[PDB]
């Protein structure tokens, strides 16, 4: 399995970003994916959360009116548009698979695959 | 959030535990209490997830388990290869979903 | 107003004599217990039909299906001050099965979100 | 207990046997008019029932709260004696005469809540 | 018309046609056998309706519920029963247990009901 | 089109006024309407809005546990019942038709028309 | 009639306590009952409330996350089954009759009958 | 919690009247407003119950009203065998069931 | 609730801005941001509605648009008779219907 983020740089401050996420060796519609955040110096803090469908989006109140993670899964990608940056949002995005479930397999809370992260500087 | 200990150390050969403390409607609530091994300058790895169970391709020597509102990652034959920032995470019902406390910095001796 | 009192009446004028018309939808002999089992099939029909849609039990029922301006471009005034139900149902006939079709797979996804949402925890 | 075996206790000790008596309404050429007529009749006569619960605001369920007061002119006696003295036989003619009248007000406030609610789902 | 295409599929690959298999089930002696036919269909059609009603799923095809799954029913993990089963092969394995899961879908909805009752006789 | 406010003048503080609003040139019936105060010396606050059919009302979360308003469309006329009077209420009261529309017609989120205003001293 | 509270009165910080109340004289299912705390020094503090047929609970907030309420109605019963004690929670317990109603009967939002509570330490 | 005197007094026979205020969500909007009776080293005892009305075994003696937000609690032939601590508690509502005011001692002259 | 500056001036003849900012839950959400125009000792007249249109009866001096959570109400031709206090409004969703803002006093140089 691998997850391979783009998109990051460098933005000030209300600018606006599009991270994505390419996935390969499993079925990419058959798992839930998030995005977590590491800042640069602390720990990893969970930023958003998509079900396999992508009709189910949940966001941390901190971005909850902010953030929109999207999936599109004829393409096996994940997207995160993030609007309205503001300096404590730099930090290393890593791509996830696990999260939530589907209801009908076994849960897993707790996420399986990460990928190698895109660093946002704000 | 969680509190794990700023650091922890041992000897490349003895078992060490890596402690994670919450509160009764999240770690106490759920036993969705999985932990992440982060190498500096990588991704973090699943090393433990639910409460005891590991991922298939690690070892034995990582497990872990919980009581009340305390869980633990306890590691037996401590190498120098484990060198790396552990994670605990918990899910926190359906509204915060997750939460992670700060990393230990296991030193290797 | 009785049964088909308001049929002359505009879109937003009737839609209050719902439950007037909803009541009036319920050998030789035969023939009349044709005429009923017809009635009765029918009537479970459009029933099932709002099951499938999510609006069994309701007169009015509001959905997640976004209208298409192709359908019926129009400014609401027009349709529901002006309009009667039997123009309108002459003027989005073309329409009406791509509507139902909509709406029947609408219900679906949000039945399954619904699933999705209830084993959080 | 079985079908109507709630018949004679009383009205608090009945309303939880609903399903008992609900299940039991569903369920030569002269010879074949007969039993039709007898199945048609059950058929139509549940549906109407039905009818009568969907408009009220009351489908899926048995047992329905609603937001119709209860009018002293109908029946002027409390809950004591009602839900733990009365059976449901007796009750059904003590307000024989005014079923229409709260049939009549269910209809109307399901009116009034559907429109309501159809002007909340519009706010945004 | 699509009706069973999925008969073959998986639990988790099926119960998504739903609609399609639930809206195909809708010379006096050949009107007679015809009427029969007709209100056997009708009568068959609203004792399940009716069934679901009392169970609290009136006007769903997908209904969630408050019985717990016991192991005796069928001692079987989720990927089995949804990645691997079809329905006909499951309608087999519980047949015997149908009327007793049955029978406690009908109490809880008579206890949750009734909760609710008591809940809006609050204030 | 007229709005004529005859409500009242001063109470004595922890008191209980009634104001009231005739409307004249224009359907009644079709419209939502709403009170809105006017400070003695800075802006509007919205206090509430009932809908065309008086069926609906909403309130500001300051007076919600002590004002009432009621609409008559027997009579073209609102009215609000105040009870609490505390010393913040103290405004003039303009009665003003929008703030809502009725699902079936097109939306307002604004207000059509004002009246001259009560003056409204605790 | 008779409430009889029996029970522990010791417990460390952290620990756990299961309290019960035997009641008679009157029909135990017809009425719905609850916990009262008094603190040794103030006054009365309503702790929690159980429906006549147990299937509905109602908890303070200050307790909501750590304290069950229990009935058993075929030894006309009641238990509190308390978690994670805090010095704060000394008390004594009064067990009571009250406190709710059954739809079907009169109203109460009062507790007609008390027990001589048990006194707990922590 | 309800705002309650801390004490009231008067002699054998003459009338004492205990107040209990709170605000509009709980006193002042539903009419479910008991006062209890406590004498030391008891369980309190049911005096006053809805607004008015009384257990059957209590005497006329104590009475109630509410005005406003304002709860009151009447003793007319005050004896020296009511040396008790006063409670009231309301309704208020779902999710806060109970509020209960601090207690009243009454002293007798 | 909204920012609007405390005043705004300009010559006969000349434009002037007056801009409403707030958050990206209410202005920048929801499309519904009308403006107000209040002569003191008057009741305030209907101006601006939606974002772009005005009522019948009002000139074409008066214009505005949104962009992001900033909204403003362009002026034109200015004259004499704009000496007024104006005033932002926004929905604010159905828990908080509107908010408004202070006024900005017109000065006509
Ligand atoms: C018929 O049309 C007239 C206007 O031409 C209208 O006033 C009348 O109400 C209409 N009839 C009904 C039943 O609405
Ligand atoms: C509206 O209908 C036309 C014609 O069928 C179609 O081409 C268009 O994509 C539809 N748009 C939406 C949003 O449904
Ligand atoms: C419906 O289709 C027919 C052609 O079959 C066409 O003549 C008619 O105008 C169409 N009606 C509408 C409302 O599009
Ligand atoms: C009939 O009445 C008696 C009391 O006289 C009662 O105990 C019994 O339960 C009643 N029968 C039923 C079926 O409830
Ligand atoms: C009760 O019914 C009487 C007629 O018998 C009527 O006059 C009265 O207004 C009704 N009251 C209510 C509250 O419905
Ligand atoms: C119904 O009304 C009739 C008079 O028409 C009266 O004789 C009868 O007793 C009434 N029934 C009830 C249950 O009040
Ligand atoms: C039948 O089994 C094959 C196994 O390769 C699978 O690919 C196919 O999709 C199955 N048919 C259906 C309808 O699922
Ligand atoms: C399962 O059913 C058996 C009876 O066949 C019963 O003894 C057991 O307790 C049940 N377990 C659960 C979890 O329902
Ligand atoms: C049901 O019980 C019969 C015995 O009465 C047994 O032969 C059959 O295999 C059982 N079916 C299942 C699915 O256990």
């Amino acid at each position: 399995v691998q997850l391979v983020e783009t998109g990051g740089g460098l933005v000030q401050p209300g600018g606006s970003l599009k991270l994505s996420c390419r996935a390969s060796g499993y079925t990419f519609s058959s798992f839930a994916m998030s995005w977590v955040r590491q800042a640069p110096g602390k720990g990893l803090e969970w930023v958003s959360l998509i079900n396999d469908r992508g009709g189910l989006t949940f966001y941390v109140d901190s971005v909850k009116g902010r953030f929109t993670i999207s999936r599109d899964n004829s393409k096996n990608t994940l997207s995160l548009q993030m609007h309205s940056l503001r300096d404590g949002d730099t930090a290393v995005y890593y791509c996830a698979t696990g999260g939530m479930s589907s209801a009908l397999q076994s849960s897993k809370y707790y996420f399986d695959f990460w990928g190698q992260g895109a660093l946002v500087t704000v | 959030a969680l509190t794990q200990p700023p650091s922890v150390s041992g000897s490349p050969g003895q078992s060490v535990t890596i402690s994670c403390t919450g509160t009764s409607s999240d770690i106490g609530s759920y036993n969705y209490v999985s932990w992440y091994q982060q190498h500096p300058g990588k991704a973090p790895k699943l090393m433990i997830y639910d409460v005891t169970q590991r991922p298939s391709g690690v070892s034995d020597r990582f497990s872990g388990s919980k009581s009340g509102n305390t869980a633990s990652l306890t590691i037996s034959g401590l190498q120098a290869d484990d060198e790396a920032d552990y994670y605990c995470s918990a899910y926190a019902g359906r509204q915060t979903f997750y939460i992670f406390g700060g990393g230990t910095r296991l030193t290797v001796l | 107003l009785g049964f088909l009192g308001a049929a002359g009446s505009t879109m937003g004028a009737a839609s209050m004599t719902l439950t007037v018309q909803a009541r009036n939808l319920l050998v030789w002999g035969i023939k009349q217990l044709q005429a009923r089992v017809l009635a009765v099939e029918r009537y479970l029909r459009d029933q099932q039909l709002l099951g499938i849609w999510g609006c069994s039990g309701k007169l009015i029922c509001c959905t997640n299906v976004p209208w298409n301006s192709s359908w019926s471009n129009r400014n609401l005034s027009e349709i529901w001050d002006n309009m009667t139900w039997l123009q309108w149902d002459k003027e989005i006939s073309n329409y009406t099965q791509i509507i139902y079709g909509l709406l029947e797979e609408s219900q679906n996804q949000q039945e399954k979100n619904e699933q999705d949402l209830l084993a959080l925890d």
